[PDB]
């Protein structure tokens, strides 16, 4: 309900809060395809900023992986990628950051 | 124009004609600009450029742009193209300056466009000055646009360690 409605019940501000929370929660509650499905959408919206949250939430999530995620988790960041300079940069950088640590290690430091 | 035997001169006579444009009507003007761009094998250029600069001054003036603004953007496009081909010069520096003066996004977008481009183009030298120029501009200024500007530039970085 939240997901859907909020989508078409708007307000960016809400998203900030919820994002943050969601950010922690991920794969302890599974339903991956859906959740992904959502996540993509959330990003769908413009705003470098709106887009950005899906990646950040993801870090706790990614790290944990779910009912299918690690392989693919690795595949995805690749599949979804962006320019728009500082938006480019966000993709690049997260990557670059990613680039910079053994992704397993990477996850551990950053997450905390 | 498909008199592709296309004589030198003719291209050249344009400016004269173009002068008339100062008695505006953008829409007409606009048609001109496209038209204009074409002839230049990166030449009859300077005289023009100069003239452009004249335009530029003219553009300053006191203005109450409403139509001409548009023109400016266009001009810049028209202008942009040339440069690609060309080796260009001080004139260009001036845009940079000019741009600093200004206050609306579309230009920033162009600028940015330039950011991109230039990032590709790198013969460099100019940039550095400009970067300096910019440094001034920057010091000299505040805004989201700027704020954004900083970001990329910052991103870019080099010397004066």
């Amino acid at each position: 309900h939240l997901c859907e409605f909020i989508e078409d019940c708007e307000f960016t501000v809400l998203a900030t809060r919820i994002l943050h929370l969601l950010g922690q929660e991920g794969p302890k509650t599974n339903n991956p395809s859906k959740y992904i499905r959502f996540i993509y959408n959330r990003v769908v919206l413009e705003h470098e900023e709106v887009r950005a949250g899906a990646v950040s939430a993801l870090a706790k999530f990614g790290a944990q992986n779910e009912e299918m995620l690690p392989s693919i988790l690795v595949l995805l960041k690749r599949c979804v990628m962006d320019d728009d300079n500082e938006v480019r940069d966000r993709a690049t950088f997260y990557l670059n950051v990613l680039e910079q640590k053994q992704k397993a290690l990477n996850a551990g430091y950053i997450l905390n | 124009k498909e008199h592709p035997a296309h004589e030198r001169v003719l291209q050249d006579l344009v400016m004269d004609i173009l002068r008339v444009l100062s008695t505006p009507d953008l829409e007409v003007r606009k048609k001109t600009l496209q038209l204009a761009l074409d002839l230049v094998s990166s030449r009859n250029v300077e005289e023009l450029v100069i003239v452009l600069k004249k335009e530029v001054i003219k553009t300053n003036n006191v203005s109450e742009h409403e139509d001409t603004d548009k023109y400016r953007q266009l001009l810049v496009r028209t202008l942009h193209s040339c440069s690609v081909r060309f080796p260009d010069m001080a004139a260009n520096v001036i845009p940079v300056l000019m741009e600093f003066l200004s206050d609306s996004n579309e230009a920033a977008a162009a600028d940015v466009l330039e950011f991109v481009r230039e990032a590709i183009q790198r013969f460099d030298n100019l940039r550095m000055l400009i970067v300096e120029k910019m440094l001034e501009v920057f010091h000299a200024i505040k805004s989201v646009k700027i704020y954004r500007g900083a970001l990329w530039i910052l991103g870019e970085y080099c010397s004066t360690k």
